[PDB]
């Protein structure tokens, strides 16, 4: 019989003594040993004295640590996170002129678009310790934790195609801004009156529904609750960057127009079927397309832009 | 509240806001064919995440949610 160290955080460990008459799961639970799910194996001297990562049948104490480290997650989160980590170990990043981009494999292009976009967001941090740390590692050159984690949080499944735009915003819902951003909407009606609606921080740098800067500022007419026209318009905006997202819509990206944006994502394919994501940036008056490790450049491009990233805003009306 | 499909049929179904976005999408699977899994609701420029509560988003009755179908990118 062997002894093994059981932890969920890599800081608190406990000794679990095991025999070799049932599987690890039978005696202990869902466990990973060096990345490998060995739950349905029988314990042997090789694993003696070693540390294991446990996914269910959690201690009361370990659960407390899970919540602190990862926040409130569903019970399957740990299994999904750890397994995704092993599944995705073989994914590769290619680096072009220091820009890192995820090489295409197992329908992961949507992730290449999410990560490459996140890599562009200045002054952001994650509230969840585990996510923040993984992120820092990601920026350190090791992206497995961050990638697996983001899939677990996004409830993605390895190998299955998934929505890029959707994941990007769940991920950001877990982030915070380290600097000051402010955006103010003014709504008005002759009977109800004027209303200032204020957003601060990350909330001030993202908007789903618009893909151009002009449209975000443009005056919007609708009907108020009282039975008349309610108007709405942006009256202040001070941000480090601006992320605008909308449905795959067809357009012409041109550098002659001398665009405002630094980068954008494009959805290639049909929408009722499975497509392909591409990340693109402007540096060089030219659009560099990062097609999942494959790099190409164009002057203009007929494409269906989804996500668009703008620089810092300093606007008053 | 009201929820509109992109260039499409817009229904309103009302349920007291105690409800989790999971549940609006859940009553959505019970009124229109689509599964909560594939439906992403957008309100006032924010994607609603399953964890938070309609009350949390300041959403008032007669407010407009937007149903967008989850894309598949590979
Ligand atoms: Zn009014």
């Amino acid at each position: 019989t062997i002894e093994v160290l059981v932890t969920v955080d890599g800081v608190n460990f406990r000794t679990v003594v095991l025999n070799n008459k049932n599987t690890y799961r039978s005696q202990l639970g869902c466990v990973f040993f060096n990345g490998a799910d060995i739950s349905d194996t029988i314990p042997d001297e090789k694993q003696n004295g070693h540390s294991l990562y446990l996914a269910d049948n959690l201690t009361a104490d370990e659960t407390k640590a899970l919540k602190e480290l990862y926040g409130p997650v569903d019970p399957t989160f740990l299994h999904r996170f750890y397994s995704l980590k092993a599944a995705v170990h073989g994914w590769k990043m290619v680096v072009c002129d220091k820009v890192r981009s995820l090489k295409l494999s197992d329908n992961n292009s949507y992730l290449n678009a999410v990560i490459m976009t996140l890599d562009l967001l200045k002054d952001i941090k994650f509230v969840i310790p585990a996510l923040q740390h993984a992120f820092m590692k990601h920026k350190g050159g090791d992206s497995t934790d961050f990638i697996a984690l983001i899939m677990a949080y996004g409830n993605c499944t390895f190998g299955a195609p998934d929505d890029a735009s959707r994941l990007l915003h769940t991920v950001l819902a877990k982030a915070e801004l380290c600097c000051s951003a402010r955006m103010v909407w003014r709504e008005w009606c002759n009977v109800c009156g004027i209303k200032d609606v204020v957003l601060q921080g990350l909330k001030a740098c993202c908007y789903v529904g618009v893909q151009t800067v002009e449209d975000l500022r443009a005056r919007m007419t609708y009907v108020c609750q009282c039975g008349g026209e309610r108007h709405r318009q942006l009256v202040e905006h001070t941000t480090p960057w601006l992320l605008l997202s909308g449905t795959p819509n067809e357009k012409l990206v041109t550098t002659s127009t001398a665009p405002d944006f630094v980068a954008f994502n494009v959805f290639q394919g049909i929408e009722t079927a499975v497509g392909h994501y591409v990340h693109a940036r402007l540096k060089g008056g030219l659009i560099l397309k990062f097609d999942s490790g494959t790099v190409s450049k164009t002057s203009d491009w007929k494409c269906k832009v989804t996500d668009v990233l703008f620089p810092g805003q300093k606007y008053s009306s | 509240i009201f929820v509109k499909t992109l260039t499409g049929k817009t229904i309103t179904l009302e349920v007291e806001p105690s409800d989790t976005i999971e549940n609006v999408k859940a009553k959505i699977q019970d009124k229109e064919g689509i599964p909560p899994d594939q439906q992403r609701l957008i309100f006032a420029g924010k994607q609603l995440e399953d964890g938070r509560t309609l009350s949390d988003y300041n959403i008032q009755k007669e407010s407009t949610l937007h149903l967008v179908l989850r894309l598949r990118g590979g």
